[PDB]
């Protein structure tokens, strides 16, 4: 289910975070098998080269983690009632 | 910006032609002793949306 052309910033990019997201949480949840099927499902891990949109998806996925507090947290527990 | 090298016959003067069908842009070449088609990516079927406010993007070369 893989979106034709990387470019700057579109809505392929906010796909990709959405897999990183749930490879991340999958993490979390402790399944490195999901996590690394995901990532192989976006970019083969065999390549050295470098990938200036993939480490712009990292980044922002980081970027969005430190700047909100992460899901399942005790701050949700006071957003819900 | 890609390059092809048509080795062997030199391409003819106005024998690159160019088609569009739904799914894929079809070019045509003609040279002195031969003949190519070539199949290319459709810019619709490489997905449409610009809704990003950018100023470079991709092109259909990748």
């Amino acid at each position: 289910a893989v979106v034709k052309d990387s470019r700057p910033d579109q809505i392929a990019h906010d796909d990709k975070t959405k897999h990183l997201k749930a490879a991340f949480l999958r993490y979390c949840r402790k399944d490195i098998l999901g996590a690394q099927s995901m990532v192989d499902s976006l970019f083969s891990d065999s390549d050295m080269e470098p990938d200036d949109e993939l480490d712009l998806a990292v980044n922002q996925i980081s970027v969005d983690l430190i700047d909100d507090y992460p899901a399942s947290d005790p701050r949700w527990a006071e957003s819900v009632p | 910006a890609v390059r092809l090298k048509i080795l062997n016959c030199s391409i003819l003067p106005g024998g690159v032609h160019i088609c569009e069908t739904q799914n894929n842009i079809i070019v045509l070449i003609l040279t002195n002793q031969t003949v190519h088609r070539l199949i290319l990516p459709h810019p619709s079927r490489m997905y449409r949306s610009e809704i990003i406010s950018d100023s470079h993007i991709q092109s259909i070369f990748t």
